[PDB]
RNA sequence: AACGAGGAAUUCCUAGUAAGCGCAAGUCAUCAGCUUGCGUUGAUUACGUCCCUGCCCUUUGUACACACCG
């Protein structure tokens, strides 16, 4: 009734980065994450809520805010997600200080906490890093702002608490052909959800229950997977 | 006397003489016929006051224009501006009146580049 | 896939189709109109692609049975089209009907 | 749904509006009556004609 | 996807540069002070 | 009927012009091949503000069009193609080259899509001129984008201005050029059919309108 | 205005000549018969031309085209135009 | 801060407002 | 429509006389300059209302 | 072995201006790691506003009609 495609070799899915702005795809961004930078004076390192309170003390800023472990994990089970494999999304981080940084969707987080802590601090020094094949730059921080980064077709939520709830299995089966999603999340320790709201149109809730970003986000992972057939 | 006429073009550091005299219906810029003027698209700009007005007028007189300085473009609107106003001296010296004013009309409402230049002194403050 | 360029000039590949995986086996234009070109494919449908949507075929034309390998426009109508199979069944196919089925 | 189309008559001043932001007065172009106050972003001058989606809304300050 | 790994943590060579490093950075200190007293 | 002589004896010149300037004479076409005659904008409130009242040969009338406010308004359309055509960031200033470009383009569209390359310029800039924007607001801290209309010339400039970066956008880092995805962005610019970037932008820029209305 | 001067000839074509070098410019053919009367208006923008084929033809000057085409019954022998009050007549053959 | 035209509207908002419910 | 909310504060003025004599060239000068601008669209309305109101502070 | 147009911040500019391209000189202070002349090519977007940021001026009609306010 109609013939089978001419080649059968399952190829690899065409990955992505943000310099495509056609493809139909989705963008995580991490908003007003905490990934800081400071010389202790011989060497420079990342700000670090448990062991360093009273040099944050000192600098005056709040232990309350000073923490990177939920983008750590929030970026980990990201990037390890089952669509990720699938090659249709890609992450931005928007850093609390206002740095954009592109993540590619072909890195490999380190697992823990000390070499991701030192990947971020040559990052954020240094402005981009190499493979350990040294031809591809995984990471790319760029200039603000986000949506003059982001494809055309797209449309822009927050993940807030107090918004009315839906089923986003409903959301994506609701959208149109070549419009993609573009999900703000907040990976804030605690504070107002306020953000992007002149960035982005509309809140969204996953639950009546509060949540957190990592679970938020492997929310919208799955419901993505189902309402995409992956 | 051979009834004959002079008149100068002038874009931005080039300049343009032109001669206007009776003669066999033909065009000479520079010791060469205007079918080969260089830029090529702009070839039409020059073209562009005989394409204006007709053909007839120019089948029953003499042009000689030779330019000086200035580059590509500079040069091109310098030669359309000397033919516009050496034609309109020609009507004006031997043939009617009526005959330049029509022509001087037709020119200045398509555009007043060809009868004045502007040679752009600035506006300070 | 198709390239469809104006001649003299190589230089300027001006148009590039990607159709079916499947090698296009035959390419012509139309004859009455000249913005509809057709490509038969061995993927065993022909396809009208309207020279200035490229991205999806204007009009399927399927049905056949095995490697479309020639066709033909016709004189009189602009609007029925000829393909001949690899195992006979020479189709007539209509563009102002559905045309999923061939006349 | 209904575009429509009007003609700027008269610039509207001295009102505290933000750079860029123009407060003039409209009259309806097809309907030779209502007159709207409304705003624009590029610049206006007396005497254009101007597209319009939005219907019963009156404009104010944008602050 | 292929995945991939980051990158993050010749002697004689990098001494060379060093010891050029500091011959310009004494040459030239050595010049404004020269300038400076004979001024 | 009735006849109008004006010709006794047939043109003849020494230095021989080719027969497509004869008939450019005869008729003004834009580079002796597109006419001017039925040549219209569709929409009323730009017939003032795309002018293309007045015939023309070659798109580089070098007139003085931005000492005043409106001589922009007055300043015929092709011009500003090849202007914001030129506006690059290798090719400031390259005003031949640019307009070389703006030929071959033209003669692309005349040669795939049949109708008038020169109205398809010119139904594309007025089906993409978007028509309700929007704005900050300051308020002191509760911020947030709210609706305005626009006026035509502002209309003009933005159509202008997206399709020729989307055109570059298109043509960055490709196989194709400039003057070949501008060509197909323009025709699907007129087509008004939802693949072409600046089409895709407009949308974009009346739902943020409608969105925080 | 003093430059045109029209000769009305005897096989229809009205003919413009510019005085001032005594050249020839323009030329119309409409009547038949021979023309007889022909004046131009004081503006320079309409044309009177009347002649024995019993046909009065009004032109425009600034363009070249065919205003009005008026038949009366006896063919026409003699015109007068009066320019301030743009009238003219004709003395026919009745 | 409200300007001419703006405090003068409002005002006479409210105050036709009243007259209008008085009537 | 507050061109329309003033003639009707105008018309209760004239019922309300006392307050009118303090300020009759205040009223009079706003009045005339806002008809006589907003002109066309008030005179191409239709209200009777509007008639009477207009009838009874002319007198 | 670094490197694919160079983040955060920050500086400037409204027509022969931004930018691009070169040729010449080397003028009692400066400049040769450069400095200054001259020509070529020639743009997009504002030309309105005091709403924010700051700055100033005036709060006494004083000056001679009419007008305006008081």
């Amino acid at each position: 009734q109609k013939a089978l495609p001419a080649s059968l070799v399952p190829q690899a899915p065409p990955v992505l980065t943000s310099k495509d702005k056609i493809t139909k795809r989705m963008i995580v961004v991490l908003a007003m994450a905490s990934l800081e930078t400071h010389k202790i004076s011989d060497k420079y390192v990342l700000l670090n809520c448990d062991d360093h309170q009273g040099l944050l003390k000192k600098m005056g800023r709040d232990i309350s805010e000073a923490r990177p472990d939920i983008t750590h994990q929030c970026l980990l089970t990201l990037l390890d997600s089952p669509i990720n494999k699938a090659g249709k999304l890609q992450v931005y981080i928007q850093t609390s200080r206002g740095i954009l940084i592109e993540v590619n969707p072909t890195v490999r987080i380190p697992r823990t906490f000390k070499r991701f802590s030192g990947l971020m601090v040559q990052l954020l020094h240094k402005l981009s890093i190499r493979s350990v094949n040294s031809e591809e730059k995984l990471l790319k921080v760029i200039k603000n702002p986000i949506t003059d980064h982001l494809p055309t077709k797209c449309r822009k939520v927050t993940l807030s608490f107090d918004a009315p709830v839906i089923r986003v299995q409903d959301y994506i089966e609701k959208l149109d052909d070549d419009e993609s999603i573009c999900v703000f999340v907040g990976a804030m320790a605690r504070g107002k959800d306020n953000f992007a709201d002149e960035y982005v149109d509309e809140k969204v809730g996953l639950s009546n229950y509060p949540l957190s970003a990592s679970v938020a986000c492997s929310k919208f992972c799955h419901g993505a997977e189902d309402a995409w057939n992956i | 006397a051979v009834p004959s006429v002079q008149t100068f073009g002038k874009k931005k550091s080039a300049t343009a003489v032109a001669h206007v005299k009776a003669g066999k219906g033909l065009i000479k810029v520079n010791g060469s016929p205007i079918t080969l003027v260089e830029p090529e698209i702009l070839r039409f700009k020059v073209y562009e006051p005989l394409l204006l007005v007709g053909l007839d007028k120019f089948s029953n007189i003499d042009i000689r224009v030779r330019v000086t300085g200035g580059g590509h473009v500079s040069q091109v609107y310098a030669i359309r501006q000397a033919i516009a106003k050496g034609l309109v001296a020609y009507h004006q010296k031997y043939v009617d009146e009526q005959s330049k004013n029509e022509l001087k009309k037709a020119f200045t409402s398509y555009d007043r580049t060809l009868l004045i230049a502007d040679s752009r002194r600035p506006e300070p403050k | 896939l198709v390239s469809v360029y104006d001649s003299y000039n190589p230089r300027t590949i001006l148009l590039s189709i990607n159709a079916s995986t499947h090698p296009t086996h035959v390419t012509k234009f139309h004859t009455q109109d000249n913005k509809i070109l057709a490509t038969a494919s061995d993927d065993r449908v022909t396809r009208l692609w309207d020279i200035s949507n490229a991205y999806e075929p204007q009009l399927e034309l399927t049905g056949a049975t095995d490697y479309v390998r020639t066709l033909s426009f016709i004189p009189a109508a602009p609007h029925l089209v000829a393909t001949g199979s690899y195992d006979g069944l020479i189709r007539l196919y209509d563009t102002r009907s559905s045309g999923s089925t061939p006349i | 749904t209904p575009v429509t189309l009007a003609k700027v008559i008269k610039v509207l001043g001295r009102t505290g509006s933000r750079g860029g932001v123009t407060q003039v007065r409209v009259e309806f172009l097809e309907d030779t009556s209502r007159t709207i106050v409304r705003n624009v972003k590029g610049p206006v001058r007396e005497n254009d004609i101007l597209v319009l989606m939005e219907s019963e809304r009156e404009a104010r300050r944008l602050r | 996807i292929p995945t991939h790994a980051p990158k993050y943590e010749d002697r004689t060579r990098s001494e060379i540069n060093k010891m050029k490093a500091q011959l310009k950075k004494e040459r030239k200190f050595t010049m404004k002070e020269i300038r400076k007293d004979a001024k | 009927d009735f006849e109008v002589v004006e010709e006794f004896t047939p043109v003849v010149l020494a230095t021989p012009i080719p027969e497509e300037v004869q008939q450019a004479q005869t008729e003004i076409k834009l580079f002796n091949k597109w006419s001017f005659e039925e040549v219209e904008v569709k929409d009323a409130s730009l017939v003032d503000y795309v002018q293309v009242r007045q015939p023309i040969f070659v798109a580089h009338t070098a007139g003085r069009y931005a000492n005043k406010r409106f001589r922009k308004a007055q300043c015929p359309i092709i011009e500003r193609l090849t202007n914001s055509l030129m506006m690059n960031g290798r090719n400031n200033g390259k005003k031949l080259k640019a307009v070389r470009i703006i030929k071959h383009t033209l003669d692309i569209i005349n040669v795939l899509t049949d109708q008038n390359p020169i109205q398809v310029v010119v139904d594309a800039i007025t089906n993409t001129g978007p028509r309700e924007d929007t704005t900050r607001v300051g308020g002191g801290g509760a911020a947030r984008r709210q609706a305005v209309d626009v006026s035509p010339l502002r209309r003009v400039n933005q159509a202008i201005a997206l399709l020729t970066i989307g055109a570059r956008e298109a043509a960055f880092r490709n196989i194709k050029t400039i003057a070949e995805t501008l060509a197909e962005e323009l025709i699907n610019a007129a087509k008004g059919s939802s693949t072409s970037y600046a089409i895709k932008k407009k949308d974009e820029l009346e739902r943020v309108a409608k969105s925080n209305r | 205005c003093g430059n045109f001067g029209f000769i009305g000839s005897s096989n229809g074509s009205i003919t413009i000549y510019n005085m001032q070098s005594g050249i020839l410019r323009k030329k119309y053919k409409l009547h038949k018969r021979a023309v007889t009367g022909i004046s131009l208006d004081g503006m320079n923008r309409k044309m009177v031309s009347c002649g024995l084929d019993g046909i009065v033809g009004f032109y425009d000057f600034n363009k070249s085209t065919l205003l009005g085409k008026l038949k009366l019954d006896a063919p026409i022998t003699a015109m007068v135009y009066h320019r301030s009050s743009d009238l003219f007549a004709l003395a026919l053959d009745d | 801060s409200l300007k001419a035209g703006e405090r003068l509207m409002e005002a006479l908002d409210l105050g036709i407002a009243e007259i209008e419910g008085l009537e | 429509s507050y061109v329309l909310k003033f003639l009707k504060f105008i018309d209760t003025v004239m019922q309300n006389k006392t307050l009118l004599h303090s300020h009759l060239p205040l009223i009079c000068k706003n009045l005339f300059f806002i008809i006589k601008f907003n002109h066309k669209e008030l005179v191409s309305q239709k209200n009777e209302e509007l008639k009477l109101q207009i009838n009874r502070v002319k007198t």
